């Protein structure tokens, strides 16, 4: 595509709301790729940027876009606790079961954590509470094995 | 400048914070019962090397500081891991610099830099170190090793892992003490006395090929060249150094305390002369450095591979050797560290001037030469590449008081500094002096799925570590002198993720398991050059006073811009604003 | 005075003939070709703990002697136990008297003396103990560690032992060095480097509680968490401090040798005002000891005394001072279990500091009369010597010339003291400095038995050793901070002998055996604290000439009482009397 696209993946990355906006309307292409197979989506999950991921939405970014492990934007959100882009990223179509190259879904990521708000999202917009990784572990399983009863609770 | 010692430990294959948590940490802790120690600043790296600095107060004996660091690292060496213990750990004055930089060339195109390092090693450095003046000499490069690249789908052929090869290594190239006939206290009488010679150290590519890795059932040998390229070749390959686009080594040269440059100098050149009747072919000494030297640092991005930097340099190197050419001497092309930092994505070039005398004309003096070498380099896209000649700024440490640990110091950081950004009128160029986080892998071992499969953790770690990042076995002989054996994969299986999956490890069944049985990855990011102040996690920001405004008015408002930073995040001022 | 420098090391779970026999003859051996030493002196303890003093000449320079010292000791560390090596051996050039105490409280009983001991170490020892000055740093306290406490029952239940625990601890709390995709050399046209993360060190209790120790036949899992309780928690237990009666820890600071006592104190305020605004909430620094408005109590009870003891002792002191002197007296800063002399749980002292001078007015409310008051109020208290001083007769070393041993060295000790009492009209409380021996628990391993059983005695060892002493296993990373992780048995399983019958071993058939099986146990006496003067063994014997009597005098009837002991028993003089 671009070096505009350059351009927009390192600012999603340092979260800077304006620069994407101008860069957007110059025609930096919304789903550009770094070496590792990440957008400006999975940047702005992963550095927890909300309102760069609402405004890459608006603009068309491929929600569902896999790094080169098969991980989502939705997966990156789970793992480091940014409740807010779950929901966005829930309501813009994120696969809930997405799973990576291991197996590994989001649920399994937020359940890993501890991160207990976004579990009961995921369960909400469907996330398959049986869903075995490579290895068969279940979000229970990794509730059992880390001593979370709160999050054993949830999962029954 | 107060005095300043340094100390320097390398971990081949260590991210930076494997060093940072085995190495610097432990060293910090252990720089008590020091005399007149103002402060002490570490950096720990993704190459594998951690730089301790501890600065003096003015007037302390640089002697005196230098054995007292080294008595208390010497005393934490147990406390460190064996492989960081291996490779030696330097502490050495500092705040001195170079007499001299000489290079060493080869113009026939026979040798590659590390035939050149070897060269230097084993035959200059020596006879340049006891030279009449001649304080500390560094080399540039190494001795050669002997390098074992191993082949994993010949390795798993044969029911094999690198802990094999590494035990078999150990075993048959080894020289152990035998003993004697007729050895005290002997019969009475004994005529026969005679010394027992068993293995001796290897001593060649080709004994290290034969070493027998294991026999087959039908009788078949499997021997190390059957599983592995041998070669002699550098302990590191980390730097790339290119004079005037020519591989190259060379030695950097400090004056010993008391003594004469110039006389120093004339008794370097004299005895480098001598050297001259026995090199081989080709070789030849050049002096980039001598007591109008400037520099042009490259820096691309995240991730960026050795081989788009040496593009970058290689540009460099040739805009001033046509562009410059009458201006222009030299360029001396380093590929692999810059200042800032080490790593694939950085640079430096160092490029000597002509005589004064034969550049006539402000437009051929090194101001008029780096603004037009800038201008022209502004094109280069996807590197930031800047010339330059070495009570404006500022230097001030942001500090984690309380535990915060890396994530949260980075967002405090960024908050400082988007604040000094709101407030040109005062501060300009307020900016980190380090590196940012990059993406890294990360692979979880399932110690569930190794432990059914029967798979040990350190045949798992070893295998990882000695394949991904090389490993330092023990040492052999090459023509006379001895110099380190390593094993690491073949270049082409430690490449990219899905090489991971071709390394086999053996279970205590005998069965071969790929480390996709018993492993999942995923990328995330992490630094790759920690920083510490005092003992404690830091980021080191630059910055300066704006137009016609203090130092001291730029202080005091970094100050109270620090004033609003999270809990548990402190500042400290250092060097120039100590 | 004359300098000295002070050796210590550790070895966590060793008596004093262990520590005499593996560290101490060891290192005195070595103490060769080191300039102007006039004597030596060690103390091996019971607690795991050895003190070399060695005293130079006067006029020698304390910094090259404690250099020279230094890389004795360095070159006799590889001769050391791995375990004391490990621990870090320290080399001070300090006074032997405090400069200072730093007291540290929780005014909002937000935290224990344990959680502020921790405090402390992690945050503020550090910093105090690298300010230019400062010579020994003893915390009052200990730093945490990450506390295995091992359950027998439940390590038997699923056919487990310390053996395997430690060996999970090391596999599973690791710090690996993984190397990078696309590392150097490289592969031709790579676009990727990154480095490659796996295992990280463990950083918190829920971390090492999921270490998997096991998968049963039947695939259920066995934790760390099913067979230890886990937790933070000292180091050690040894010294607790309380300020005012309510719970401390803080720093005792000892001057460097020539340092400038006003200098380095107010450079310890000046580092201590940097630490303070990151405190958590409740945690504040107070002053109870500054160096005529302070002075000590020295609390001394017999070996075989217990903490509980100690405490009784201290509180009765703490009491004295809160109640009747609480018109001159502002603070007191007691801590059990170090005193004059250094570390045992028989051992305590209290920094007393006193109300401004001027709120004084009279001679009998100034330190002089105070301390001689309270020495008077003390010298009823039972077992004990306790009393008050500001900060002399003869100072005796019988030596054992020829092998005799320590039992031995006792009964000629004896017999020179019960003649020195004969003579009351020239000598005055002759007495040994040390500690008397105490019953200890003598515990033969069968060999035969263990041999039939198949039980390793190297799996006997650690078990006994690792659950009944402790054992540093390796490092983590709590809040950022490197810190240990020891494995050691809960409380209530190592408290009576026949406890010792409950812990078992795994013979290499699989068979759980318990200790009883291969085990015979005996009541001894032996010491707790054993003596050598110039590398011979000592026992150090003080007392003063009687009233109307010159020093002389009563040192030579001492050697003439000396000149009548058995054969191999000498004697030197030491200390004042040298
Ligand atoms: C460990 O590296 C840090 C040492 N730094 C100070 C010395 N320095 C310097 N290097 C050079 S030439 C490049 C030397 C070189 C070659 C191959 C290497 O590969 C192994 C290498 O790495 C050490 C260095 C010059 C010049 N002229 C100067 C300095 C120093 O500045 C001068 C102005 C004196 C001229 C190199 C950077």
């Amino acid at each position: 595509g671009s070096d505009l696209g350059k351009k927009l993946l390192e600012a999603a990355r340092a979260g800077r709301d304006d620069e994407v906006r101008i860069l957007m309307a110059n025609g930096a292409d919304v789903n550009a790729a770094d070496v590792v197979g990440w957008t400006p989506l999975h940047l702005a999950a992963y550095w927890g940027h909300l309102e760069i991921v609402e405004v890459l939405l608006k603009n068309g970014a491929d929600v569902n876009a896999y790094d080169t492990l098969g991980s989502t934007p939705l997966h990156l959100a789970a793992h480091f606790g940014h409740l807010e882009i779950v929901e966005v990223l829930l309501k813009n179509g994120a696969d809930v079961n997405a799973k990576d190259d291991n197996g590994i879904t989001p649920l399994h990521l937020a359940a890993n954590r501890g991160h207990l708000e976004i579990v009961e999202v995921l369960l909400k917009y469907g996330a398959d509470v049986n869903a075995q990784d490579k290895f068969g572990k279940t979000a229970f399983d990794i509730s059992i094995n880390n001593g979370n009863e709160d999050l054993a609770e949830i999962l029954q | 400048a107060p005095p300043a010692v340094t100390i320097s430990a390398s971990y081949p294959g260590a991210d930076a914070k494997t060093v940072q948590d085995t190495v610097t940490q432990v060293i910090e802790q252990n720089m008590n019962g020091i005399d007149n120690l103002m402060y002490m600043s570490s950096n720990s790296d993704s190459t594998g090397t951690v730089q301790i600095t501890l600065t003096f107060e003015s007037g302390t004996d640089a002697d005196i500081a230098q054995v007292q660091v080294q008595n208390k690292l010497q005393l934490a060496m147990p406390l460190l891991p064996q492989e960081v213990q291996q490779q030696g750990v330097s502490v050495e004055k500092s705040s001195s610099s170079f007499l001299m930089v000489v290079g060493v060339i080869n113009t026939d195109g026979t040798m590659t830099q590390e035939d050149i390092s070897d060269y230097v090693a084993a035959n200059m450095k020596d006879a340049i170190s006891r030279t009449s003046g001649v304080g500390d000499v560094q080399l540039f490069g190494s001795q050669y090793a002997m390098r074992i690249w191993m082949n994993p789908n010949e390795l798993n052929k044969f029911q094999l892992t690198p802990v094999d090869v590494i035990t078999a290594i150990k075993a048959q190239n080894a020289q152990v003490a035998a003993g004697q006939l007729g050895g005290t206290p002997p019969v009475k009488g004994q005529q026969l006395n005679a010394s027992i010679i068993a293995q001796t150290r290897l001593t060649s590519t080709e004994e290290f090929g034969k070493i027998l890795l294991k026999v087959n059932q039908d009788g078949s040998r499997v021997l190390l060249r059957d599983v592995a390229k041998i070669e002699l070749g550098g302990e590191n390959y980390d730097i790339i150094a290119e004079f005037n686009g020519q591989p190259a080594s060379g030695l950097g040269i400090k004056l010993a305390t008391g003594a004469n440059a110039l006389d120093t100098a004339a008794a370097i050149r004299a005895e480098l002369a001598k050297m001259e009747p026995f090199f081989p072919s080709g070789l030849k000494i050049v002096y980039p450095y001598d007591t109008g030297v400037f520099m042009t640092m490259v820096q691309l991005p995240a991730g960026a591979t050795q081989e788009r930097t040496q593009k970058v340099l290689n540009e460099v190197t040739h805009y001033y050797l046509t562009k410059e050419k009458n201006n222009v001497e030299s360029v001396f092309a380093v590929n692999g560290f810059g200042f800032a930092g080490r790593g694939q994505n950085t640079g430096i070039a160092f490029v000597s001037l002509k005589d004064w005398a034969d550049r006539p004309g402000e437009e051929n003096k090194v101001e008029a030469i780096t603004m037009r070498a800038t201008r022209a380099f502004s094109q280069i896209k996807d590197a930031m590449v800047f010339a330059f000649n070495l009570a404006t700024g500022f230097d001030f440490e942001l500090i984690d008081q309380a535990g915060l640990g890396h994530e949260k110091l980075t967002q405090a950081r960024n908050q400082l500094l988007a604040e000094a950004a709101k407030h040109p009128d005062m501060l300009t160029s307020v900016r980190p002096n380090g590196l940012e986080d990059t993406p890294q892998f990360k692979i979880d071992i399932d110690q569930e799925k190794a432990q059914a499969l029967g798979v040990s953790i350190n045949d798992i770690n070893t295998t990882l570590g000695a394949a991904w990042g090389g490993s330092y076995v023990n040492d052999f002989i090459d023509r006379g002198r001895v110099k380190k054996v390593y094993v690491m994969s073949e270049a082409k299986y430690r490449m990219l993720p899905d090489d991971i999956g071709d390394w086999y490890v053996r279970a205590a069944d005998g069965q071969m398991v790929p480390f996709s049985a018993f492993s999942s990855s995923r990328w995330e990011y992490g630094s790759p050059r920690l920083e510490r102040y005092n003992g404690l996690p830091s980021m080191e920001i630059l910055g300066q006073a704006a137009p016609g405004k203090s130092t001291g008015e730029a202080m005091e408002l970094m100050e109270q811009l620090a004033s609003k930073l999270p809990t548990g995040v402190g500042y400290d001022w250092t060097g120039m604003s100590y």
